[PDB]
RNA sequence: UGAGGUAGUAGGUUGUAUAGU
DNA sequence: AAACTATACAACCTACTACCTCAT
RNA sequence: UGAGGUAGUAGGUUGUAUAGU
DNA sequence: AAACTATACAACCTACTACCTCAT
């Protein structure tokens, strides 16, 4: 019965690398013989060594370094293990360590020059599992025979992920950007043709009041059912600037700044969705900032979009999908939209309190992840479309603003492995652990919840 | 169609010149740098503290498992994974009466209720630290349920501010946190459900314990010579009407793991109306001037390239006040750091988000990065539902994308309150919010210390 | 005829119950009482100075032997003694150039170079204690010579100008720890050590044990309710200042724990009457600082209260402690003096009297031999022949062998040094430090009042 | 069975070390067998060695000290130990200690290197815990700790030579009690018959100027040859007090309150000693605070008296002998007398600087101890006594004061035993510790001495 | 830990109560 | 001493920086 | 750590500069 | 408005309370 491991370490160099290792095979589930811990002071060496080496040693493993290179003992343990590994016929009795890195690979005696040599250099982890790796030392602890095997294996088999994958994988993602923009953006100078009390918010086209002048996207003799004072308007005073100018920052004028141009346009085209999508006669919930919109009941059936879920019941709460758009030009002429989610009684009011819509929106966080939030984002966007790849906006009454319903999509050079569904459990555990560590004034709005 | 190029995880320095990128396994594996000798703890309580507080680390003294080691590494106990001892004896134990605190509770002021407490347990631990012999190096103090409840500006904030001049290391700790077999609702289920997270408790607790101990955890991976990162906070003081402006502070990290934090000055520039949040010419001059010569105390010269975070843009008048003092040798750049804009990515097949580590560039200047995500070590999302990225803009400089996405991705894992991974802020701007609330939550802190032992 | 009545020798208690009578054997033999676990110390000075304590402090580690143990029993080692922990490494070091102490060295008034050199040493500790995260629980202070022979007190203002942010320190010459090549002209070592290192190491370590935390003996005999307040009557003599009274006091109660609190600075009889007569309001004052102090640390009311000074007691004042102490306790104030003479001569011999003798006159007055031969030591502790120490007690009724054996008891609590015993007992031992260093800053309202920060 | 501790060392050189660790070891509840706690004087020791190695002893402890390797004796102990380890046929028996670090291992003898020796070089307590562990680890059979039985030890066999006996010792103090005193004071009411410019230390007698009244010891008649006014003095004006009411504190009028009489009592007998010894014609030296005196050299036959030694010379430097007294009558009618020793040069004149007599007088300190003093103390009360009891005053022509020549003696109830002569050396070490323990300002007054 | 909540200001609009030449 | 029509700040019209809350 | 060295006053002596009815 | 003369503390006559340094 053979079966301890021997290592062979300068006396008062690599004690830690040597003691590590030693005490780390010892947790691991190995019978292991070394200097420091074993043969300890008191003790005679040398029957001892031979004792060992010639009858209960099963893997030999020396450490080469400068200091352990020319230490005596270090090759009288090698000798020795060279005449047990005759005897006992096995070629790869003899497992080199490597810590040093300044010597070279023929600094070090003949006799480790013939094996390979482990590489614990630049770290140990990787070290300790290609020792693992080798064969009459591998996973398999000592031929265990009766128990002490959870905690080994829940510290190997259990803990093996450590480095990471190369794969290609496609993302998409929330951004819509703008297909066609408009030709010409429309200032119309009224001056005495705007009351002084009359409203922007009215009127049915974008617009802005920029000094004297109103800063639109369509024609000048669209606003006729709301004042009859335009007929007297000529179209001459009013002024165009092409887009393409102020897209690329080229246009330099005293009247606008370029910067100014880039904020006219996108609060225009923010007001210019609002109301189409308005148009398209879906409900509007009140928020801090910007707007939340949902869908009721009766309208979209079977609750099924291109074969994916939107509205829906839990409890006693209907839940319906929303969301909240809002432009930018920076890296693109895109619109970005963020994912809302409204909840009901129901299903014709809205809860009266916040309070229950944000501790409900946080219930409902855990039930589902981001497969579902995708399905129910694009679901919608499909939806709000009625051509196949762009949304029609009801900018004017000649004029439509076309943007990409297709949401970006992004390609990644590195990803990882595609697990089992046993981590999403994790994950619902992680949201009670963020449920275990932080919490604040939570009672009051729970006991008022019933 | 356009691509996310990847940033390698940094590693952690540890023992013996060890690296491995998660500090649990790490620790559990390998240990931390210098070893203390041991901790004396001291505690505030009442008797049921004691036998809480006892029963607890006798708890922890033999190791524990969670669930899984997916998320959470294994608790080998303390000795086995710290090397240094703390058991149940020589823990100094300074009185708490019931008597006293239920009189002052019931008068109507809830402000002089707190304001009787923090002076209560200042006297306690003021009085321990001027005439006891018996050193105590951290202070455990333990509150109830009834007085977290009924006074409820905050106890934390004002104890360790009236702490601050002092010098004294503290810790709070809820009963809830390690009482949860009996602190049960009227339902049944347990408030704080950590039967399946007590490694995760024991992590963290060890973490910040052998933190306040005076022993580094662990280091960083790589630092080039002459650059030191300032992470400028601009926590809002919020205390009701005076003149009120901003309250700008700093941390840097340099060449450890120890953030040298200065006290910004009171702010009585730049009233709320122009609260755009920017540093005189004489005040931009004092806290550049500070960080200079702290970098030459605690490194003996001077450095090549200076780093500052912040959350808000910057400005030319405060740029060439700052460049009045920095030597011609010397870079800086500026780096803002953004939370709420809006950019979700998701993902056409599988079984996970995206990952960490996949940053977006759009520009030399600015870009976006992914520092909340999947990892591949740990096997599980820090985040939940779909996590939200930063976007990290350079308002003035000359400098590479790729540098302050690296910066950045190294600076996010040195979180020392918690032993998590990652964070999603970095931890220059996670420490930001404590030092500003502790610093403005006192008036009479005119000096205060550098060291973080005292904060968090 | 008359004789003289003996005291027995005091025990000092030790760990697991052991009581011994020579400190430095029980240290050797059993260990302190309640355990730390170990200590980081810092250094603040010159290289030279850093070589030289990593020197001293690896020496230390090794054992060391005296010429016989009988007197200067050997040095185990640290570890051995003490069971803590103490090493080369994990120590923290500030250093100090040479071309601001040349070019400020050539002013004109010394007083300013102790301020800028007592102030520097100050800031960069302060500034260690306040910005770096290692713990340091001592602070070893390095002097260079050149400063000590050409330039009221260093250690004196240093510890009352650090004892506002309360944090351990110790002061250590060059020549004390490095007088291997430390001579003078002549070529023979004037700080020579060449039989004693034995009492270094041994009185350094103590020092350093108590300065750590933990406690290295205690006394053993304390019935319920007893406490002694030894009365500071060190007079401070700041010139036009007007000096009066700085009195302050200890107290030892359950342990060898040296709670001293602030005397008032005593507006009462500006020294032109210095007879030390305390007025009510500061004299209960003080007494309900001791007794309040009593009831934090103790939570029972004291059964006798007794009192230490150097001076005499008159009506006025102890009429002004009685009224606040209750009806129960009893209260009784003794005086001790060296400046009174009476020697002892031997007809026999080459040797002193022996430690333990007494000599009473009447009920009030007697006389104590607390120096003398030592049978244990097996050789006498003080020079030439010893001289007493008077002691009278003004009013108040006890027993004169109680108060004999109470002194002699708390002769042997000196906590600097490791020595057998010292003349004084050590309330009026540490009465003088107190004073010293509490009154070279005036600055200081609420001072600590622990014992770390003073020795 | 075995289950005692045997340790083997060189008694008069290891003995502190091992009564170290002997002394923990039977703390820590292992019983030990050593030659000093045990092996004391009377008893044949070689059979009882033999003996516990042989029959009692489970574990041998060898010290291998650079005196444990070549003296016979630990040589045939080892001897003998071999023999018995190897009848037991067990290796773990002999366990060498190591303790000087100046010994090399390959100087050690044959048997101690084959087993490794445990360190007790650089540290001593991971020393006994290394050897705790391995007794542990060896099954050997252990006591509760009971580190009473070492205190019982301790006491026993340490504390012998060094603990007090019950003997009574005689010891005679500084103190002369006067043996008779004028029984009235005489307090002369001269007024006018007195110069207001007079001092009253120009008088042959004592006398002190009080209010009215002139208080002496002598009458009317002394003062004749020096005033020549008081001779119409009439002495019915003078007044009596008997002195056994002032002594015995029954006296107090309204004139003289007793603190008073009292103090004008002992102002007398200062200055009639001051007066009196001035007509011995003892020459005088100025005392900070009291009167010092010396006795000059060349007047005292062979510098001897009674054989005793008073006088002397050590470097180019005569030093000289003195005493001061103050009366004191608190606790008893006693004459005090305090010693100093006062050093000329050529036997004249004094030295100028004060500071090289004080060191002069520290310097000479050491060299003799309480038996010189006493002597000394003793020649100087006999030769200034004229008479052979007592000293005859010189306070009134008439009315004397006889103040004993021999002190006050007590005897001790409880003494110790007498030594040899290494502890007034190792005093002499005292004072050297006293060197090295304080020192200020010393430097200028060592650079004048040359 | 991140998504919803309230106060109210980055930076240009036009309504109050004076004064530039 | 007073004619024409702008000033002098400055409150306020759609929007971006922060502190506080709820809950897994 | 102890013995000499030094400024200054207990506490009731007798010289400064009044004022009391 | 003024005879006697001690007054009301006060400067100081020999020796008690603490310091402070010189070296063993």
């Amino acid at each position: 019965m053979r079966n301890k491991i021997f290592i062979s370490h300068a006396t008062p160099e690599d004690d830690d690398f040597t003691r590590w290792l030693s005490l780390k095979l010892i947790g691991l589930g190995y019978e292991v013989w070394c200097d420091i811990l074993f043969l300890d002071k008191g003790v005679d060496f040398w029957s001892t060594i031979e004792k060992e080496i010639r009858e209960n040693t099963c893997k030999f493993l020396i450490v080469s370094s400068t200091a352990g290179n020319k230490r005596e003992g270090v090759l009288k343990e090698l000798a020795v293990a060279t005449k047990v590994k005759k005897h006992l016929q096995d070629d790869m009795f003899i497992i080199p360590l490597a810590i040093d890195e300044n010597l070279s690979y023929d600094d070090i005696n003949i006799e480790i020059v013939r094996l390979n040599a482990i590489d614990f250099k630049k770290s140990w982890a990787k070290g300790l599992q290609d020792l693992l790796d080798a064969f009459e030392k591998q996973n398999v602890p000592k031929k265990p025979p009766d128990h002490s095997k959870s905690n080994l294996l829940y510290q190997q088999i259990f803990l093996h992920d450590k480095q990471a994958i190369e794969k290609e994988e496609t993302y998409d993602s929330n951004w819509f950007p703008i297909i066609s923009f408009p030709n010409e953006l429309r200032f119309h100078r009224y001056d005495w043709r705007l009351p002084k009390q009359f409203d922007v918010r009215t009127l049915a086209f974008p617009a802005i009041r920029y000094k004297e002048y109103l800063c639109t996207f369509a024609w000048e003799y669209d606003f006729i059912h709301q004042l009859p004072k335009t007929e007297t308007y000529n179209g001459q005073e009013s002024i165009r600037i092409s887009t393409s100018d102020i897209l690329s920052g080229r246009y330099d004028t005293d009247f606008i700044r370029n910067y100014e141009c880039q904020r006219l346009i996108v609060q225009l085209i923010n007001k210019a969705f609002e109301l189409r999508m308005k148009d398209k006669n879906v409900r509007e919930y009140q928020m801090s900032k910007t707007f939340a919109y949902w869908i009721e009941k009766g309208k979209l059936e079977k609750d099924k979009f291109e074969k994916i879920k939107l509205v829906g019941k839990q409890k006693n709460k209907y839940w319906h999908f929303g969301i909240s758009a809002a432009g930018k030009l920076y890296p693109s002429p895109v619109l970005m939209v963020s994912s809302h989610i409204i909840f009901t009684m129901d299903g014709i009011n809205l809860i009266k309190s916040k309070s229950i819509q944000h501790s409900s929106r946080r219930k409902q966080g855990k039930n589902w992840w981001n497969d579902k939030w995708r399905e129910k984002l694009l679901a919608f966007i499909r939806f709000l479309s009625d051509d196949q790849n762009a949304i029609y906006l009801n900018v004017g009454s000649e004029e439509k603003i076309l943007i990409s319903n297709k949401p970006l999509k992004f390609f990644g050079k590195m990803s990882y492995v595609t697990p089992s569904e046993v981590t999403l459990e994790e994950e619902s555990v992680l949201a009670d652990i963020n449920n275990f560590e932080e919490d604040t004034e939570d009672l009051d709005e729970l006991e008022d919840i019933e | 169609m356009k691509e996310l190029i990847y940033i390698e995880e940094p590693s952690i320095l540890f023992a013996h010149g060890q690296k491995c990128t998660d500090p649990r396994d790490g620790l559990a594996l390998f240990g931390p740098l210098n070893q203390i000798y041991g901790i004396k703890s001291g505690v505030v309580g009442t008797q049921k503290g004691l036998q809480i507080f006892k029963s607890y680390l006798d708890k922890i003294q033999k190791p524990i498992y969670n669930h899984n080691n997916i998320t959470r590494p294994m608790f080998p106990g303390f000795e086995a994974v710290f090397g240094c001892k703390w058991e149940s004896q020589n823990i100094v134990f300074k009185e708490i009466t019931d008597e006293e605190i239920r009189r002052y509770l019931f008068n109507a002021s809830t402000h002089k209720r707190t304001y009787d407490l923090v002076t209560l347990f200042n006297d306690k631990i003021i009085t321990a630290n001027k005439n006891d012999e018996e050193r105590v190096d951290v202070w455990f103090v333990i509150v109830p349920e009834e007085i977290y409840k009924y006074c409820r500006a905050q106890f934390h904030d004002q104890l360790k501010a009236r702490l601050l001049e002092h010098t004294i290391p503290t810790q709070i700790l809820r009963e809830s946190t390690l009482a949860w077999r009996d602190f049960k609702n009227t339902f049944g289920a347990p408030i704080r459900d950590f039967s399946k997270i007590e490694g995760h408790l024991a992590w963290t607790i060890s973490t910040a314990a052998y933190y306040k101990a005076g022993g580094k955890p662990w280091k960083l991976g790589d630092i080039r010579p002459g650059v030191c990162y300032l992470g400028l906070v601009y926590k809002k003081i919020e205390k009701s009407k005076n003149p009120q402006n901003a309250c700008c502070a700093a941390q840097m990290f340099l060449d450890n793991g120890d953030g040298t934090v200065f006290k910004g000055e009171v702010g009585p520039w730049y009233n709320p109306e122009k609260g755009e949040y920017h540093l005189k010419p004489k005040e931009a001059k004092a806290l550049l001037t500070q960080a200079l010569e702290s970098y030459k105390e605690q490194n003996k010269s001077y450095p090549k390239e200076v780093f500052i975070h912040a959350r808000t843009r910057f400005n030319d008048e405060e740029w060439n006040a700052f460049n009045e003092v920095t030597p011609k040798n010397t870079n800086l750049v500026g780096v803002t750091i953004t939370k709420s804009k809006p950019l979700k990515l998701y993902k056409t097949e599988g079984a996970f988000p995206i990952m960490r580590g996949n940053a977006y560039i759009v520009d030399e200047k600015k870009a976006f990065l992914w520092t909340l995500g999947f990892v591949p070590k740990l096997q599980s999302t820090l985040s939940m539902e779909v996590p939200n990225p930063i976007f990290i803009e350079i308002n003035k400089g000359e400098a590479e994308i790729q540098q302050v996405l690296k910066d950045i991705l190294a600076l996010t894992k040195l979180n020392y309150n918690a032993c998590i991974y990652a964070d999603g802020e970095p931890v220059t701007l996670r420490f930001a919010n404590k030092i500003g609330e502790i610093l403005t939550a006192s008036t009479e802190i005119k000096t205060p210390p550098l060291a973080f032992k005292y904060y968090i």
